[PDB]
């Protein structure tokens, strides 16, 4: 199947390092991303590293010329750990940065990742354009929002976990025929002048929007409003060219006020976004509406999990990538006892330190849970998936509990609890 | 125009031929008096959209509307033999229910209407109309009885028949006294076609009046009352619409007392003041004053355009009222297959006002902290706790404790289409 939202703690993972390797906050001018493309030679790179060294050796300003040599053999020294590139590339991440725990250690990645074909980068700047892999698994503005209305207009984009509206204008076409003498006809004549200007100026600014530079930045595009003041937009010689091309869906909304707009959007995926990664819809909504069916059919964030976990007994697995719950390891003896991200009594559970005894209850250190989520799944026949609270639901999770919820195969029932009679 | 001039608000499915039939009442009061709109009448009427039963000229305006959604353009009234009437016509998908019930005035009586017929009984039996939400918003401070038209009593296969009438009589009676209203003496019925006519006269041959001994529909309505000479109770005056040209213009009703010209008038929400440039009537305009039941349009000098918007209420400084952002609530839920979970997102219904609303958290159930399981709400002990929630929605929306008054304070929540809850916010709070 698509594991979607499984994928949601990977994707998150590279964007440290996306973020790190281009900040590489650090200060200094010595942050190195070599990137080399399947097929290409290794000292090629070496060489060049090298021309770059005595190069180097040239600047003679003690701080400068040290960041740069530090940099370059750092780089060099890691390269010959890889005997040739391997297939699928070789990704290579060097720099002196402000490390912490006075513990130094410039940054020192090496790694073999899958596919990132003729990128071939060697930098030394602020960034590294590490591009085109990352075009490669895009990931842009998402889908496209142009509203009708008979009194104004709306655009907007809904994104992964990013909606935004932000850029729209109002209409008084003409409506009233008006009145006092003159005609009848005029007005409707009238009013078909100032309804092609409205088809002009919608089109035209929905134009200057979502077809930036020479292209649709946005994958997908919908058209909504009511009583066919789309379907005028749609085929249409002003709106046109590359858009008419994209529009996937057609919706029709009431009154068109928000609600109606949102459904509009919501009804629309469903083969279209794309990736398998962002939008969900048809996975999302059924963890949200399996649970719904007093089949306690929900883990929802913060009192069954890692049990239920260790216990098969769920069919996909809903977790954040921003979840404050870990686990901990080191209590009672003869055994093992495990701590969950410690809260305002896990943090401090010292109490279960048994002084007359000895029971040292000293709340563990810090480990993250998230990641084993990512890598466990197949013993307990269970699955796993990620998202985000970027909405009304969202913010349930984090008030209601942390930021992890199951959702189990078939209806079983609400774990009883104390609280429950 | 001064006083005693209705106010009526239509309601129904949207199939209903509701717009047809509130278009027939506004076309021209004096009866026919048209040497324009009988050379309107004289076919025009429609391509497949509205499509066609007589009761037009009007059907086909909705094509043109860009339509199916709409077809009397928010807009409507005539005059009878006794007063003025608003009209006020409510959704073929619209949201000119909203514009009602927060907005142009709470109506003496509303209207409902209803298409008894094949393919009309199945989506009337559905019944989810905008009869439904769209009489509850309507309902969250006045508008009742309504009495009911029973439109489409003549293409179908009635063929000026005797049946079918009393039937839906019995199943729309146990409608209305659903939720838990008032009697029955205030809910009468009157068979209509839009088709034709028939409502404000029994100047008919129809077929129905071999049969039919009582009232026209404008007499079971006339068994209210009246008054005189403007300047009754409080002045309050709901925006339908605005844009601007010298001044501001603003459309919509007035609720109750007065406007004349080169008075000031106060928008609350806003905080602001303006004087009014002029005042339009409904009927025949020379300069005249107005009444709450008809409209006004009006022109306002000094205010700028984004000050007002539609669903506010404009009064004087004397009656006024206030409003703030996300709120608490005891909110009383129904018997429903799905639960509120905290934050689940509803549609709330106040007013003009349907929007999105996250019950954001759930602070207290019957005493405790819970899902909102209360399918039959409160606590069964002593304080009804319901639910007490705090309701969050995209921007600030002009509401009031239900305390000082209970209109503004009450609401309903649903979540699809069923309507999950009602409740009174209790408390404001940024
Ligand atoms: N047989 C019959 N059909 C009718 C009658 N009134 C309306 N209709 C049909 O019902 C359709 C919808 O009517 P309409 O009044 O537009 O419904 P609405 O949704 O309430 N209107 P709006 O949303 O604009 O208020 C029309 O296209 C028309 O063909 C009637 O009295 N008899």
């Amino acid at each position: 199947m698509d594991n979607e939202v499984e994928k949601n703690i990977e994707i998150w993972k590279v964007k440290k390092l996306v973020q790190s390797l281009e900040k590489a906050r650090g200060n200094g001018t010595s942050m190195i991303s070599l990137v080399i493309p399947p097929k290409g030679l290794i000292p090629l790179y070496q060489k060049m590293l090298t021309d770059e060294y005595g190069t180097a050796s040239n600047i003679k300003s003690r701080v400068n010329r040290l960041s740069v040599l530090s940099a370059i053999t750092s780089t060099q020294q890691k390269l010959k750990l890889y005997n040739t590139l391997p297939k699928n590339g070789l990704v290579l991440y060097c720099g002196d940065i402000i490390t912490e725990d006075g513990k130094e250690k410039k940054v020192t990645f090496d790694i073999e990742p899958y596919k990132p074909i003729n990128t071939s980068l060697y930098l030394c700047d602020n960034k590294f354009h590490t591009e085109v892999l990352s075009e490669l698994l895009q990931a842009d503005d998402k889908f496209g929002f142009i509203v009708m209305d008979g009194q104004g207009t709306l655009f907007g984009s809904v994104s992964g976990n990013t909606r935004t509206v932000l850029h729209k204008f109002t209409v008084d076409l003409p409506k009233k025929h008006g009145r006092g003498g003159q005609s009848a006809l005029r007005f409707a004549r009238l009013r078909e002048e100032k309804r092609h200007n409205y088809v002009r100026k919608v089109a035209e600014v929905a134009v200057q929007n979502f077809i930036t530079n020479d292209k649709v930045n946005v994958k997908g595009l919908i058209l909504a409003g009511s009583a066919d003041f789309k379907t005028d937009l749609a085929k249409s010689e002003l709106f046109d060219p590359r858009l008419a091309c994209k529009v996937i869906s057609i919706v029709d909304v009431s009154y068109g006020g928000e609600n109606g707009f949102n459904q509009a959007i919501e009804l629309s995926a469903e083969a279209l976004a794309n990736v398998k990664y962002v939008q969900e819809k048809k996975l999302l909504e059924a963890y949200f509406d399996e649970i719904s069916q007093d089949t306690g059919k929900f883990c929802f964030g913060i009192d069954d999990t890692l049990k239920a976990l260790d216990l098969g007994a769920v069919e996909k697995l809903i977790v954040f990538e921003n979840l404050e719950t870990i686990r901990y390891t080191f209590k009672d003896a003869e055994d093992n006892e495990v701590i969950k991200f410690a809260e305002p009594e896990a943090k401090d559970k010292s109490f279960a330190i048994d002084k007359a005894t000895g029971q040292e209850m000293d709340v563990v250190s810090e480990e993250p849970l998230i990641e084993w989520l990512a890598a466990n799944y197949k013993n307990f026949g269970a699955t796993l998936e990620f998202i985000t609270d970027k909405s009304s639901e969202g913010a349930q999770f984090v008030t209601g509990f942390g930021g992890i919820g199951a959702m189990l195969r078939y209806k079983v029932n609400f774990e009883q609890l104390v609280d429950e009679s | 125009g001064g006083k005693d001039h209705v106010s009526l608000i239509f309601m129904g499915h949207v199939d209903a031929g509701k717009s047809t039939m509130g278009g027939n009442l506004l076309y021209l009061t004096g009866s026919v008096d048209k040497r324009t709109i009988e050379k309107y009448e004289r076919e025009a009427k429609d391509a497949g959209r509205q499509g066609w039963y007589l009761s037009w000229v009007m059907d086909t305006n909705k094509e043109e509307r860009n339509d199916g959604k709409t077809i009397e353009v928010g807009k409507a009234y005539f005059e009878t033999e006794k007063r003025r009437y608003t009209i006020l016509d409510a959704p073929g998908h619209k949201m000119y229910v909203s514009e009602m019930i927060g907005g142009a005035s709470q109506a003496d009586v509303g209207v409902l209407v209803i298409s008894a017929r094949k393919g009309e009984y199945e989506t009337g039996f559905e019944r989810g109309g905008q009869t439904r939400e769209h009489a509850l918003l309507a309902k969250t401070q006045g508008v009742n009885k309504m009495v009911v038209v029973v439109n489409k009593m003549d293409d179908p296969t009635v063929n000026w028949s005797k049946e079918r009438y009393d039937q839906c009589v019995s199943n729309v009676s146990n409608f209305l006294r659903a939720i838990g209203y008032n009697i029955k003496t205030d809910v009468v019925f009157m068979p209509v076609s839009g088709y034709s006519g028939a409502n404000l006269k029994d100047h008919v041959d129809p077929k129905e009046c071999p049969w039919y001994t009582g009232p026209t529909l404008l007499e079971y309505l006339d068994t209210m009352n009246h008054v005189d000479r403007h300047i009754n109770a409080p002045f309050m005056l709901p925006i339908a619409a605005k844009m601007k040209d010298l001044g501001t213009i603003v459309e919509g009703k007035i609720e109750s007392g007065h406007i004349k010209k080169g008075q000031s008038t106060l928008l609350m929400p806003n905080k602001t003041a303006v004087e009014i440039q002029n005042i339009y009537n409904e009927t025949e305009n020379e300069v005249d004053m107005a009444m709450c039941g008809e409209q006004v349009k009006l022109r306002i000098k000094g205010v700028e355009e984004e000050d007002i918007s539609p669903g506010f209420v404009l009064t004087s400084p004397k009656n006024p009222i206030k409003s703030v952002t996300k709120f608490v609530a005891q909110i009383a839920i129904v018997e429903l297959k799905s639960i509120i979970a905290a934050g689940f997102s509803c549609v709330m219904h106040v007013h003009t006002a349907i929007e999105e609303v996250h019950i954001v958290k759930l602070l207290h159930k019957l005493e405790k902290g819970t899902n909102r399981k209360s399918k039959k709400p409160p606590a069964f002990a002593k304080k009804g706790m319901k639910v007490i929630a705090v309701l969050e929605t995209e921007a600030p929306v002009c509401v009031e404790t239900y305390q000082d008054y209970p209109q503004l304070g009450r609401f309903t929540l649903r979540d699809q289409g069923t309507t999950i809850a009602i409740g009174k916010i209790v408390k404001i709070a940024e």
